[PDB]
């Protein structure tokens, strides 16, 4: 029953090395489209000047060609976005075109030369974006002054250090064809630089509260659980505290984001969690049922499957290990994190 | 037993199964005098029934009074884990009916105010739009009936005056949902099953006021032009005209984008319910008006760009079919072989540029709204 469903998903989920990169594959029979995503380990936090987002705009150019226009003429829509720690390039297409579209994309991503006119043109575009969530957007975009302090030598050096197969994760969802090096020879287009070490520049009116008590997957379970508990308690009591999440693939810990003005109210709710002895145990059971229901529903949409691969590293971990981590969450884990949240708020 | 079992093969295998019932109300939604009452009771019923039915293995319960081509339908939907992958078997259609008939009236009264506020907010946000409101005013004057425009989600004054004595019309609604004749749809094991062959005849309102000008005075501008087509076939309404809308105002370097880039926030949408193609653009609007009109009047096509619009529209349809709800809505609404997604995709691939010139000859301007 439930065991056969988890086994059903895991037999279609695999991850293997292709060249010098890694490809996470989830095959779907009779799917109408196939989602391909290329995720490079560099985002708004890698450089606090908007450098990763700037590189994202430059990566669309190679020898005067624009890959968005090339994809568009092939009937495919290429979408790119920069987050705090990654830059994603995602597109949908029929499976027959996946191999050629993917190799064409990697051809642009592993190109490391950008002339001065392209750099200045994209800077003017990005300045218009800056002059045109909000803090995170402006942190990723950077400022007009910050991106004006970077030139060709910076962008080309950053490209060679970060835009490599070793610093790239590929996700292909849908269809039934496997991804191999013969069809994507760009997966060995390496530079002299290996995968860069995960350096995180996290930078005054908010606080960041860590959720770290267990393994990588366990921290996601507890972070979502406590955030949902606090929001529920803040509704009955009509607290007006916003609770943001910082859950990144390269972070072992998860984090709660709350306004420094709303700290007293959030602190009262955290201390209020352990009042009702049965509230934590019943909410964990409801979350475990809701988590499984959403996963079954979400595993029909291609982008939702991708979100599980990025947040829970599905592919490196099996679906069985995902539900095993979910089922291992007890009220003692919630109380242990509750104590560390109180100690963090206390000082 | 069902009279038929119309099994459509070649369907994407989803993680869930779906059982849906579509019950037809032959009278047009404009003819229904208790339209605001039926909407509110349906939402009250759905909320109460959801609490009893949305348990394992049922993942989502759906019950709405929807409008499909200017006709009201009761649509009941059930998404559930397949019995081979579920710890509990799903209830039968008889047990789902019994749950609807076992709904307590106090439970419905407990949802009256919340459902009323929910629907009131939907009416306001649908009318209070920055861009869509222009198309709402056009449809009101073009059709001389506010049910096609502002009152499409219900009249605000009628909905706001509803009291909780509406509970006495609940047996009538329960009877219509449970005993009214309808078609059953079942998605399971890479197939779509339909209980019977019956295509509900579409209805499109006729334009009564032709050549409408919404001269409106307000301070911060925006414009909206409406077009229609004559002798609209099913192929045009479902494929060709949606392709034409993407060709002129959506697909990359659209005809309107390039045209209006000379002046230097453009949007277009074809409303299948009203057979109206709207073009919305944010002093300078006076030149844009004549520029848009002359561009639509002298519109031309070519086979290379046409072939790209076919590919783009096929992939947009494929993306809708990826979602099991998008697939279900397609099979419910389409007629004949278009219910089959493969046949619908094949019909897109078989279109030719001569279809666009037939559409151009049948195209005309009907209204314009400027704020």
């Amino acid at each position: 029953l439930n065991k056969s469903f988890v086994k059903k998903l895991d037999e279609s989920l695999n991850r293997k090395q292709v060249g010098s990169t890694n490809v996470t594959r989830y095959k779907i029979e009779d799917s109408y489209l196939v989602l391909a995503a290329v995720r490079v380990g560099i985002g708004g936090l890698t450089y606090h000047n908007g450098a990763a987002h700037f590189l994202e705009h430059l990566k669309f150019w190679r020898y005067g060609e624009n890959i968005y226009n090339l994809f568009f003429q092939r009937g495919a829509i290429l979408n790119a976005y920069t987050t705090l720690e990654f830059t994603d390039y995602v597109f949908l297409s029929k499976e027959e075109s996946i191999n050629e579209n993917l190799n064409l994309l990697l051809t642009f991503l592993y190109h490391h030369q950008y002339d001065e006119k392209t750099i200045s043109l994209e800077r003017n575009i990005i300045i218009n974006e800056i002059n045109g969530i909000e803090k995170e957007r402006h942190c990723i975009l950077g400022s007009a002054e910050s991106i004006s302090r970077m030139g060709r030598k910076e962008f080309e050096l950053i490209s060679q250090k970060y835009y490599t197969p070793e610093n790239t994760s590929i996700y292909v969802i849908g269809g039934n064809q496997d991804i191999d090096l013969f069809h994507i020879p760009t997966a060995v287009m390496t530079t002299q630089y290996g995968k860069p070490t995960h350096k995180v520049n996290v930078n005054k009116d908010m606080i960041l509260l860590p959720v770290e008590h267990g393994d990588y997957l366990k921290n996601r379970m507890i972070c979502h659980l406590i955030a949902d508990m606090i929001k529920h308690l803040a509704q009955q009591l009509e607290y007006d505290v916003s609770v943001g999440l910082f859950i990144s693939t390269n972070q072992h810990s998860c984090y709660l984001k709350v306004k420094k003005s709303d700290q007293k109210r959030f602190s009262s709710l955290i201390q209020q969690l352990s009042m009702d002895e049965h509230f934590i145990e019943t909410y964990i059971k409801d979350y475990q049922w809701r988590f499984m229901n959403e996963l079954v529903i979400n595993f029909n949409q291609l982008h939702n499957i991708y979100d599980y691969m990025t947040e829970y590293r599905l592919g490196e971990y099996t679906v069985a290990e995902l539900f095993g981590s979910l089922d291992s969450v007890d009220k003692l884990d919630i109380l242990a994190v509750r104590n560390e949240l109180i100690n963090q708020l206390t000082v | 037993q069902d009279p038929m079992d119309i099994k459509i093969n070649g369907i994407k295998k989803y993680t869930i199964h779906v059982l849906a019932k579509v019950s037809a109300s032959g009278m047009e939604f404009t003819q229904e005098k208790d339209f605001e009452h039926q909407l509110l009771l349906t939402d009250m019923l759905e909320t109460v029934i959801r609490k009893s039915v949305e348990v394992n293995p049922v993942l989502h319960f759906h019950l709405r009074k929807s409008i499909i081509m200017n006709h009201s339908y009761f649509i009941l939907g059930l998404n559930y884990i397949p019995p081979a992958f579920a710890t509990k078997n799903v209830k039968s259609i008889h047990e789902i009916y019994q749950a609807i008939q076992d709904v307590n009236d106090l439970q419905l009264l407990d949802e009256f105010e919340k459902s009323k506020e929910k629907l009131i907010n939907k009416i306001q946000q649908y009318k209070h739009s920055d861009s869509h409101s222009g198309s709402i005013r056009l449809k009101d004057r073009l059709f001389a009936d506010k049910k096609y425009g502002s009152d499409r989600l219900g009249n605000f004054e009628k909905m706001n005056k509803i009291t909780d004595n509406i509970i006495y019309a609940a047996p009538d609604m329960v009877n219509k949902i449970c005993e009214g004749d309808g078609l059953f749809y079942h998605i399971n094991d890479g197939a779509i099953h339909i209980s019977n062959i019956k295509d509900f005849n579409y209805y499109i309102p006729a334009v009564i006021n032709e050549g409408v000008e919404d001269i409106r005075t307000d301070f911060s501008s925006i414009l909206t032009c409406a077009y229609t087509f004559e002798h609209v076939t099913d192929l045009e309404r479902e494929i060709l005209i949606p392709m034409f809308d993407g060709y002129i105002g959506k697909y990359g370097h659209s005809v309107l984008f390039k045209t209006l880039r000379l002046v230097d926030h453009i949007s277009s949408h074809y409303d299948q319910e009203s057979n109206l193609l709207f073009i919305t653009v944010l002093n300078q609007l006076s030149t844009i008006l004549t520029k848009i009109q002359h561009t639509i009047e002298s519109i031309e096509f070519d086979s290379v760009s046409f072939s790209l619009s076919k590919v783009m529209f096929e992939n947009e349809s494929r993306f809708r079919f990826e979602d099991i709800n998008g697939l279900l809505s397609h099979v419910i609404k389409q007629h004949g072989e278009y219910k089959n997604p493969e046949s619908f995709l094949k019909a897109i691939q078989n279109t030719d540029i001569a279809d666009f010139y037939r559409l151009k000859a049948n195209m005309r301007w009907v209204g314009t709204s400027i704020v």
